[PDB]
């Protein structure tokens, strides 16, 4: 997916 | 006295400067990207968090920079580091890019006003 999600 | 709804008005597409003051707490939003580095986008803003309290960021904004650090070609991990380590005053340059963003989220598209719609 290549994909990455993160909280900041 | 016919109302005047915001919701038809185009969302501005030029870059904006957002200054968030968050002390030593999270900024209160989520970013999405690839490890490719094809843009870092806001996916989610937490109700009541510092970003929300700024009132000037939205889902679908691309984060162009944080405190002068160019993030247009960042990886998600390194963007997160930059944001988390940006200090108490965080100066974001953001630009609304709903077409690019909509490729991340299932069954989403952009309508005539530039709003992101999920079916």
């Amino acid at each position: 997916k290549n994909y990455k999600q993160t909280s900041v | 006295g016919s109302p005047e709804f915001l919701g038809e008005e185009d969302i501005p597409r030029e870059p904006r400067r957002i200054v968030i003051h968050r002390g030593s707490t999270g900024l209160g939003f989520n970013i999405v990207g690839t490890e490719d580095g094809e843009g870092i986008f806001i996916s989610f803003i937490l109700a009541g968090g510092p970003a929300d309290l700024s009132g000037e960021l939205r889902k679908g904004d691309q984060i162009l920079s944080v405190n002068g650090v160019d993030l247009r070609n960042a990886s998600a991990e390194q963007a997160a580091i930059a944001l988390k380590n940006a200090g108490q005053t965080v100066t974001i340059i953001a630009q609304y890019k709903p077409e690019e963003y909509s490729r991340f989220e299932a069954n989403s598209r952009v309508d005539s006003s530039g709003r992101i719609v999920t079916d």
